[PDB]
Formats: structure tokens, sequence, C-alpha cells
């Protein structure tokens, strides 16, 4: 497996991603459609300042969680590449760029 | 008297050691040698191979115990590459018979674990590479055709499950194809006794399993052979060609002076383990076949459907997959580089493999979504070939849709919309015009408008309204917005218009739960106030998903008193959708937060998707979606409470006390969390009987066709219940054949409960 | 360019080591250890020159990288293998106190390289012994010992280590270490593994080679049985250091040579004085010499276990090193036995090989024998028989050796001579 030190620790147990390089206009609803293909999604977070090309995504399960690392991530939605990563967890603030 | 040792020493022990090598280190060293032989290199193959079997002997002294282990590993974990390591083996036989006998015994050791702990896939690999061995002159070949005769002789046994008799016959025609020449030139009389004993058991074997497991039911162009009779086919084809095929990469044919050197072993007699109430054992399969020469005309000349090639290239392609669909860029670059002895159409093998795997009955072997994103990765890789293949693989799906099995017609819809959103949604529908013409309700036009649904969720309405020709627009999605039935159509005589309006009108100023509570009061469990409730609520919060999860919670109080009741929960569910009917994600999702909040839960949601209100829509994916998405969070709701009472009493093992009440309370939360899964499926299967029954009853009384679009929909989703639970469901047996599934049912569903049976028997 | 981490220089190992990247450091300190465990000459004073030991002491503590513990674990191993100026480097570098940490590690490859490491430090002698054992070594040691089955250079190790504890002398080991240690050793002594045994063993007879004190806690353990039992195993790594224990043992007290008796010593005997491994000879007539300076019952256990003409022949027929111990051994039998157990050494044939070593170049020896033969006449006299053992000396050519030694250089071998000579043959 090559698709999935404090911070180190808490990746390896996360469920969240941190997802950009999004198309400024995908919606919620979209990610919701694409990145349910991996599992049950228990939150989204859209990143903004309007729409700013990134997003959180919190699984109930790691498995669930590694699987779109495996299988969304590099794939391809309104034409551009998604590129996704693991995420410590959501604090409130970090949905602004 | 008495005298010390003198010459004063203390034995002359060495004081200290200098650390000069590591065992670890070596012995990692030897696996990454051994796993990496055979992977591109300067060298050839065999030069690598007769390399390794020096370095390996040279490390027996202090690592045989390892370099054993190592090979077992392989022999069990990467049958792709069996011939590579069965030469290897047979090498080290040649320069050390002590090693191969040893080899032998942790061979046969390791097959009967793997067997006791129900790894029959495994075993099958194991038994490939004895087999193949034979070739290698490490086991003498009448040892062999005993070891078989034992296994046939599993046909034998009394009061056991077809499905163990069907292995151990699949593991021995399995293995035919390595070494059916040379089992055959040794013992003649006696293979053709085994193959007489086989035949007139595949003959008596019970075929009840094939139709809910075939992908089509279509005879033609290809039928779904059932695989035993299939493998048997193969076998005799190989029979008749005198025991030559065309395919295997044979390493060890390069090695013959070296291998005919060299001293056999004997198998010792083999007894299978007995069938103990613990035992578990494969399910039946059936053959997945689409493609034959014809589809390829310009390419060289596909193996047939009954040649042990097809059987063996597929076979190694799914092995591939196994090692490494964890890994796509890694999987997609090790099927294209698959080798054999002649030219074979590889990227047909490989676009068929996948479908195989994504079409499997009852599931495939991974996560659906892998196959996506792997046969984009094969794209990528195989710009030039690749895709045109999938093209015309897809126009073929397309064609045979007729007999087509609901459950694989489900995942074709998912990857083909999924695939399509990837590629800028670009595809040629107008070579798909002969739906425009058929009944709405049969599979063409409902595959279409089902993906030109599932395109729009990945993209929006306006894209896919374009993206069609202007004579598919009676296919396309409806425009999802909600339908507000207090909004601004003059009904003003409509019952409760007036608290909708002050509803509204507090909702807008920001409200309370007691506020809302308190304007409720004027509605004249009350439907009526739950309908003004959920219908202006759902109304204002129309914007987004996340408005709409966010009112849910704000007024979560309001929904958990008006839905305390078992009618309440359902229409909140039944005014839901009518607010919502023209989108089906945004009700999938809602359900979906509504039981996890506990506004309504498990067995409403089945009542509800069984209702009247649902009918009309009752034959469209999102509504099996969200039924399965139920079923899903039962399931793992009952395996979290179990998680977490296994590792209380692990954790055992006045802290004492505390611990204790909590597993006492917690062994009490898991009888009713699994009472409350039995009971969800109870209820499924209650209503698809009295609905199938309806139908079924309605028909015969008026004279007309039972077979109809809607009751191939509805007898194939009640199939696909136990196709995906069978794990579960057969937790209750005894419930089902003598509550609900009893032997004076129509015999139509009956039948199907009969099938999931079959699986397993 | 270098090839991976084979044959670094010092230089590029300084600037891996001294660079901010661990990953970097880790490649550095891997290129040190595969300099320091090269077949030939190792550049240990190069590398402690250069001043890595307190980097390589820090690294052992970087508890979040597990694989720089380890390299620099085996480094620090290969650096106190050496000479004693090379082991005090490590050792003032504050290693002891950081290995012993170690000994605590998740991960079974670290600890095992921490107790070689140890083991290598307290090897050096009893000062690092004695340093090692006053940091706590030893609790966490035994504490990976308890409840096999750990893997089997993980055992060997560990008991090695173990044995390093138990050995050297000047001072012998912390009275209070060794009664920790040998609950562990007793058990170990009935583990399976060859290498295992014979290091249990060398342990064994390190605490037995001192006073009755350390003789008998090792004897009040229970042990000696299953140290006679060893001394019949087919391997000689093993019978070796078993031999030694129990020769050392019976230097005690009568009553710890009672000990072994009672487990059965003197059955194997037989075997051992007839051992083609000549060092097994000498080792266990070494062995009856102390036996035989026991109390008369304990002479005749000796005798009753037919062993007096297996010694008449060692003092026959083997090399001068174990004659010298069988001279010993008559000469303590004859100084305790009765009256009939000389008779019986006598009829056992002592006399003739006993005269034929008088030629021997070693003085202390000579006098042993003389001893013997005074001994022997004491005997005779009781039994008024002085006058045929005087013609069964003179007949095998045992009076003209003795008369030769009148003209002996030592003044000492002369007295005991002429007095023999005076006293029972000068005949009026």
């Amino acid at each position: 497996d090559s698709y999935v030190e404090e911070q180190e620790k808490l990746l390896k147990k996360s469920c969240t991603l941190y997802v950009g390089n999004l198309s400024f206009y995908t919606t919620e609803e979209q990610i919701y459609e694409l990145f349910s293909k991996s599992g049950d999604i228990k939150k989204i977070i859209m990143g903004l300042d309007t729409a700013c090309g990134f997003c959180f995504v919190e699984y109930y399960s790691r498995a669930d969680a590694e699987n779109a690392m495996r299988y969304i991530n590099g794939t391809r939605l309104d034409d551009r590449i998604i590129r996704t990563d693991w995420d410590a967890g959501f604090k409130e603030g970090r949905q602004y760029g | 008297s008495r005298r010390r040792h003198s010459d004063e020493n203390d034995g002359g022990q060495p004081h200290k050691r200098r650390k000069t090598s590591d065992a670890n280190e070596t012995e990692d060293h030897l696996e990454s040698l051994i796993c990496k032989v055979g992977e591109k290199s300067a060298c050839s193959l065999e030069s690598n191979l007769e390399g390794l079997a020096g370095v390996l002997e040279a490390d027996l002294p202090n690592y045989k115990s390892k370099i054993l282990r190592l090979l077992c590993t392989v022999a069990r974990l990467l049958p792709e590459k069996l011939t590579i390591y069965t030469t290897l083996v047979g090498l080290l036989n040649a320069r050390n018979y002590n090693f191969g006998g040893e080899f032998v015994e942790a061979m046969i050791r390791q097959l009967k674990e793997s067997l006791k702990a129900n790894n029959y896939n495994e075993a099958v690999y194991l038994v490939r590479f004895l087999s193949d061995l034979v070739n290698c002159h490490v086991i003498a070949a009448p040892s062999m055709v005993a070891m078989f005769e034992n296994f046939v002789s599993v046909t034998q046994e009394e009061d056991v499950p077809q499905v163990r008799r069907d292995w151990y016959v699949y593991a021995f025609l399995s293995s035919l194809p390595w070494v059916g020449k040379e089992l055959y030139e040794k013992k003649d009389a006696e293979m053709d006794r085994i193959f007489a004993n086989t035949e007139s058991y595949l003959k008596r074997r019970q075929k009840t399993h094939v139709p809910m497991l075939q992908v089509w039911t279509a005879d033609k162009p290809h039928p779904q052979e059932e695989y035993l009779d299939c493998l048997w086919a193969q076998i005799q084809k190989l029979k008749k060609d005198r025991w030559q095929e065309r395919h295997i990469l044979r390493p060890y044919l390069a090695f013959d002076s070296i291998l005919c050197e060299a001293l056999q072993h004997n198998l010792p007699p083999f007894t299978p383990p007995p069938h103990t109430e613990d035992s578990v054992y494969p399910m039946p399969r059936v053959i997945f076949r689409m493609f034959d020469y014809t589809d390829d005309p310009e390419g060289p000349v596909m193996p047939g459907s009954h040649s042990v090639e097809r059987f063996v290239i597929e076979e190694n392609l799914h092995c591939i997959i196994k090692s490494h669909w964890k890994e796509r860029k890694t999987c997609a670059a090790q099927l294209v580089s698959y080798p054999g002895k002649n030219k074979i159409p590889l990227n047909y093998h490989i676009v068929e493999v996948i479908f195989a795997e994504l079409f499997q009955l009852p599931a495939p072997p991974h996560i659906d979504v892998m196959y996506t994103t792997l046969l984009i990765e094969l794209c990528k890789l195989q710009p030039g070939s690749l895709p045109q293949v999938l093209a015309q693989a897809t126009e073929m799906l397309y064609m045979r849709l007729d007999t087509m099995n609901t459950t694989c017609v489900d995942r074709f819809i998912n990857w083909f919309s999924h695939h399509l959103s990837n590629f800028q949604f670009r595809w040629s529908w107008e070579d798909w015009s002969d739906c425009l013409s058929q009944d709405p309700e049969s599979p063409k036009p409902k595959f279409v408008r089902e993906v030109l649904e599932k395109c729009m969720r990945l993209s929006y309405h306006q894209r896919i309204l374009d993206i069609v020709p202007p004579t598919f627009s009676a296919l396309c999605p409806a425009n999802p917005t909600c339908i507000y039935k207090y909004g601004d159509e003059s009904s003003n005589s409509l019952p409760g218009h007036s608290v909708a309006l002050c509803l509204a009108v507090a909702f807008k100023s920001k409200a309370t739960n007691d506020e809302i509570f308190s304007i409720l009061k004027d509605v004249p469990f009350n439907p009526l106030k739950i309908e003004v409730f959920v219908q202006t609520l759902l109304h204002l919060a129309a914007k987004s998903f996340s408005h709409s999860f966010s009112a849910l919670a704000k007024f979560h109080e309001v929904f958990k008193t008006l839905a305390e009741s078992d009618e309440g929960k359902l229409h909140v569910l039944r005014v839901m959708f009518e607010v919502w009917r023209n989108h089906p994600q945004m009700i999938a999702v809602l359900v979906d937060k509504m039981i996890r909040t506990q506004i309504v839960d498990c067995a409403a949601v089945a009542n509800w998707i069984f209702s009247s209100e649902l009918s009309r829509d009752f034959t469209r994916l999102f509504v099996w979606e969200i039924l399965h998405s139920t079923i899903r969070k039962m399931n793992k709701h009952v395996l979290k409470i179990q998680k977490e009472l296994e590792e209380a009493k692990e954790k055992l093992a006045r802290k004492d006390g505390v611990l204790e009440e909590q597993i006492e309370r917690l062994q009490e939360k898991v009888e009713s969390a699994q009472s409350e899964q039995k009971n969800l499926f109870l209820v499924i299967f209650q209503r698809f009987i009295m609905i199938l029954t309806e139908h079924l009853v309605r028909c015969e009384t008026d004279g007309t066709s039972v077979l109809t679009p809607w009751y191939k929909n509805c007898i194939e989703r009640l199939q696909q219940i136990f196709l995906q639970h069978h794990q579960i469901i057969q937790q209750y047996m005894v419930t089902l054949e003598n509550l609900l599934f009893t032997a004076e049912l129509d015999p139509h569903i009956l039948a199907v409960f009969q099938q999931f049976c079959a699986l397993q028997a | 360019m270098n090839q991976g981490t084979v044959n670094w220089s010092v230089d590029d190992i300084v600037k891996g080591i001294n660079s901010s990247n661990v990953e970097n450091q880790l490649q550095a300190t891997q290129a040190a250890r595969k300099l320091l465990s090269r077949e030939k000459q190792p550049p240990i004073d190069n590398i402690i020159r250069a001043g890595l030991i307190p980097k390589f002491v820090s690294f052992l503590g970087r508890t979040d990288c597990s694989p720089i513990q380890f390299e620099s674990a085996w480094a620090l191993t290969n650096i106190a293998s050496g000479t004693s100026e090379q082991t005090k480097a490590v050792v003032d570098g504050g290693a002891i106190p950081a290995f012993i940490s170690l000994l605590a590690s998740p991960h079974a490859h670290i600890s095992e390289q921490a107790v070689w490491a140890l083991g290598n430090i307290a090897g050096d002698g009893s000062v690092f012994r004695d340093l090692v054992i006053k940091y706590g070594a030893v609790d966490p040691l035994l504490a990976l010992l308890a409840v096999s089955s750990l893997a089997c250079g993980y055992l060997r190790n560990l008991t090695w280590t173990l044995s390093n504890l138990c050995r050297n002398k000047n001072p012998a080991p912390p009275i209070d270490a060794v009664e920790q240690i040998l609950p562990t050793l007793v058990r170990l002594l009935h583990h399976d593994d060859p290498e295992v045994l014979a290091d249990t063993c060398w342990a064994i007879s390190y605490l037995t080679d001192g006073p009755n004190e350390r003789i008998g806690m090792v004897v009040k353990t229970g042990v000696v049985p299953q140290l006679v039992k060893l001394l019949g195993a087919s391997e000689l790594p093993i019978v070796t250091p078993a031999l030694r224990a129990i020769g050392n043992i019976v230097t005690g007290t009568d009553e710890q040579t009672q000990v072994v008796i009672d487990a059965g010593a003197l059955a194997v005997f037989p075997s051992l004085l007839t051992n083609p491994k000549t060092n097994i000879q000498k080792e266990a007539t070494w062995t009856m010499s102390n036996i035989t300076a026991g109390r008369q019952d304990q002479i005749q256990q000796v005798v009753n276990h037919g062993l007096v003409p297996f010694l008449v022949s060692v003092l026959s027929k083997a090399d001068f090193k174990t004659q010298k111990e069988a001279v010993w051994a008559v000469t303590n039998y004859t100084s305790g036995g009765t009256v009939e157990q000389i008779v019986y050494l006598v009829h056992c044939g002592i006399i003739e090989p006993l005269m034929n070593l008088l030629t021997a170049k070693d003085t202390k020896i000579i006098l042993v024998i003389l001893d013997a033969i005074s001994n022997i006449f004491q005997a005779a006299e009781k039994l008024g028989e002085t006058e045929k053992l005087s013609i069964m000396i003179e007949e095998c050519g045992g009076l003209d050796k003795i008369e030769a030694l009148q003209n002996h250089e030592n003044e000492s071998v002369y007295k005991a001579s002429l007095s023999l000579i005076e006293k029972y043959f000068s005949v009026e």
C-alpha cells in the first residue's frame, strides 16, 4: 500500500481528508456523490475565502478514508485532478483560504 | 591437599564479541531476492534462477528454515508466479535432495493448515504448486495421481455439502493444465478411471445456484457456464489435444539437463480433513464471458471459451489483481506486462477479467470503485490500444442489457457514469438510439435514464441536458428543485395553510423549538402538524445539503417529538418525499441523517420503501441505494457493539466490579442490536413476499403474463438482498424456513430462497 | 560517490552525523556500523578520535527513530568489543545508563543489541562489570528472561551477557547480584539449547571459582545433579565448563564435595579419565585429586566405584600435565586414607608408575611423590610390612631413583630422599 512525530501519529488514525485542486464551481453535493463511492461520509466542509478550491471530507471509519486515498485521489472531477491528503482533523478557521 | 586451578585462567572464553553479521538483515535480503526473481532484469530469467539457486544453496546451513518458510509463502501468496518458483525449487532439489524432501513436507503441512482454517482458495495454489513440481522432477507422478484419487473420493463422503465435494474436484481439475500431460503419460489407465468418477459426479451435481449467479440469463452470444461444467469441457479439450497447451511458460524446460539428473519424492497418502460443522467452503461460480476471437479480428487469435489457455490466462490476471489491488499503478503495470508462450490479445483479456470481477455474484473480490480507477490507469498506460477495447466492450454490455442481472446492472451504471465523469462525459449517445422507441421500462432505456441521473449527480442538471442529443431529452433527469406545498399557489383553502405561513415567518426570523411547538398547537400523533412543519422547514433549507442538515439539527427536538410514534416516523418520510421527489440524492442524504440522529429508525425506512407512495419509483436505483444504505448502517451498528463488548471482556484480564457491570450492559445491548437487525431483514422479506404474491396471484387469476419489467426488477431486488447480506441472513435459517419462506410459498418466490441456500450447500 | 553505505570515509560519516536531517544521520550511522563490522581491521580508534561516541550515545535515546537506535547500538557494541581503552571510551560516553534504558525497548532487535553491548562492556573486567551492575543492569536483564520462548539468538545473547556479570575476580561479583542472578541460571541450565547450556555452565564455573561462601551459594541452589548430568553431554563445549564447575566445587568443604559425589559424579569419571581429549583428562584428574583430599568415607567411595585402577593408568600412560594431577590425587589419597585403603592402592600397582616420575624435571612434583612414599611407609609400619614395601621399591628400580636424588640440586629434595634412605633403606 503506497497511496495510504506526534502528527505522524494523528494522521495514522485520522478519518478525514483534506481535498485540493478542486474547480471553484465544484459543489458539496458533487463531493458527496464522488466521495461516497468509498464509504459513508460523516461531514464535508467547503473551503471559502466564495468558493476556494478545497474541502475537508470526514468518514466514519478509517478503512473508507484509505479507500478514497487509494481510488478517488488522483482522479478527475470537473476536469481537475483531485488531490487528497491525510488531515490531522478539521479545526474552526481552517475552512478559509 | 586441596588445590585451586593453576595457570590461573578461568577457562579462556572470549571476553568480548564483535558483531559481524545480522540474522534479520540476511533474512530480509533473502526474502527480497526470492520475491523479486522474475522481475525485469538485464539478465534472462533462466540465468537469474541458476544464480539464485546458488545463493540459496550456499545459505542453507544457517537459513534453511527461513528459506523453506519463504518458498512456502511464495507458493501460497504468488500463484501468478507459479512456474518460476517451482523451477527454483527444482534447482534446489537437483542440488539438494533433503531440502527438496523437506520442502515438500513443509508444503503438505501448510496445505493441511490452510484447509483446516477454511483457507480453500489458497489451498488450491498450494495444490497447483505440488502438481507443477512433478514437471520439475521434485515429485513422483504416481504419488500425485494418488493424492488426486483421495481428492475425488471426497465426492464419496455421505452427508456433506455439494460445495465441499465441488472444491476438491476443482482443485484437481484445476491442476491439469500444468501436469495433465505427465500424469496421463505415467498413469493413463488410472487417470481415465478418475475422469470416470469425476464425470459421473458432475452429471449428478445440482445446478440450483446457477440462475442466482449468472450475469446474463440469455444463452447468446455467450452462455455463462457453471464453473465446473466449464472447466471440465476445457480439460476434455486438453485431453483431445494430447495434453498440449500453448500458453503456460515453463522455465524448467531450459533446465532439462539439470532436472533430469535430480531425484524425485513421493507424496505421502493424503487424507482430506473431514468436514466439521465449523468448515466453510467457497461458493460456486459462473464464468463471466463476453469476448470471442471474432471480437478481435485484427489481433492474435483469442483462445476459445473451452480452452485451458483461456482458463489459465484469466486465472493469472485475477491473481495479479489480488496481489496488487491496493496500488493501482502497479496493478495496471503488472497486468500489461503479463507474459505468455504465444501471442494473445492481452487488452481483451484484461478488460474481460476486470468486468468479470465487477459483475461477480454475489460480490466483487474488491470494493467496486477500485475497478473504475484501475481501468482509468490502464487507459493512461496503453493509450494507443486499450481505450478502443474498453469502448467496444461498453457497446457490447449495452447491447446485452436485456437479460443482465439487476445487481450487475447497478454496477454497470455506477461504473460507466463515474468513468464518463473522468472524460468530460464524452460518449456517442446516438449509437444507443435503439432505446428511444422501446418501452421506457425495458432494460436499455432504463439504463440510459439511470446513467444520466448518475452523471448529473457528478455534475449538474444543465450540463447533462447539454451533452446528450436533443432526442434524448426525454431520458434526461428532472430539474432537482423542491416542491413546496404551501408556496405561492393561491391555495389558501388547504388545511393548515395559515399555520404554514406562521411557521415560515418564524423560521425566517430565526426560531427556537419552543416557538415552533407553540405555533404548531394551532393545527387541527398529528399528521397535519408533521406535514406543515416538514414542508416549511425543508423548503426554507432547500438551498444546499448543509443548510438542510443544519435545519434537521437545529429543530431536532421537534422532529423527535412529532415522530416519537411509528406512524410519525412514517409520515415524516412521506412528507419529506413529497417535498424532494425530484431530487433523489437529497432524499438519500436526508434519510441518512434522520437514521443517524434517530428522528426515524431502520424499520420505518424499510416500510417506507415498500409503501404505496413509493410505488411509481420502486424500480429506480435511488430507492435500492437508500434501502441498502439503511441495512449497512444497521449491520455496522451491530458490529460496533460486538467490537466494544469483545474489548471489555478482553480488558477483564472496584475496577473489576465496574468492568463486569459494563460487560453485562454491553451484552444486553448486543442482543438488542441483533434483534433489531433480524427484524429489519424479516420486515424486508415480509414485504417482498407480500408484493410478489399480489403480483403472481393477480396475473395467474387474470390470465396475464407474470414476467413483466416490474417483476424482473422486483424478483431480482429480492435476490439482491440475499446476495449482499448472505453471511448475516444465514443466521436466520430456522426463522426464514419456518415463518417466511415456507413450503407452500409460491414457487417463484421460494426458488430465490432455495438458490440462496444452494450457495453454501 | 559512495555505493550506498558501503565504505564511507570518516569525514563523510562525520558530515552525515552532524546533519540536521535524521535521514542523513541514519545513513551516516549505518555507514559507521558497516566500517565497524567489516572483516579486517575495523577503524575503531579513528571513529573514537572523530568524536562520534557522544553522538552515537545521543542516538540510543532518539526513541522516535527506531532504525538509528539499532545502528548506533551496533556501532557502540563493536567499539566496546575492542581493547580496554576502546571500551572505556564507550563507558565515558555515558553509554551504560543508555543501553540499560534500551533493554526495555518494544523492538526485540534493539534490546537484544543493548544486551550484547552491556555484555561487551562487562566482559572487559571487574570494574566495568561492577560499573554495569551498579547502574542497575541486572533487574531488567533478568526481566527479559521470565515465564523460552524467545528467539535463539536472543536467548544466547542474554545468557552470554549474564555469564559476564558472573565472571572475573578481585573482586568477585557483588554477592547480592549473584543471589538474584542464580535462580535464572538454574532454569537456563535446564533449557535445551547447546549454546545456552555451554554459557550457563561457564557462568556457574565462574561463580564456583572462589571461597567456600561462593561455592555454597551455587551448591544451595540444587544445581549439582544437573551439572553432573551435563558432564555426560556429547558436546565438548558443554562438558568442559560443567567439568570446570564440578572441579571448583570440590575445592570447597568435605560437605560440598559430598554433594557432588551424591549427585553421581563418580559414575561419570571413568568416562572422563579416558576421554581422548587430554584437557578433559587433566581436569577430571585434578578434580579427583581434590576428592581424594576428603574424608576416609569419601576416599572409600572413590574405591567402591573402581576409580583407582583408572588413576594408576593415568599415572602411567597420560601426558605429563595429567600425570602431575594424578601424583597429587595419589598423595592426597595416601595422606588421608586408612591402612586398608593404602593396601588396596598398593595392590593396584601404584609403586612403579610413581617411582618412574622421580626423574621429572619438576622439583615440586618430586617432593610430592616422596611424600606419597613416606605416607605409604607409615601404613607399612602399622602392618609390620616395611621390609616388603622396601623390596617392592628396590625391585622396580625405585631405590636407585631415590639414591640418585641425593645429588639433586634442590636442597628439599635432598633432605627428603635422605630421610627415606635413612629410615627404610639402611638395614643393619
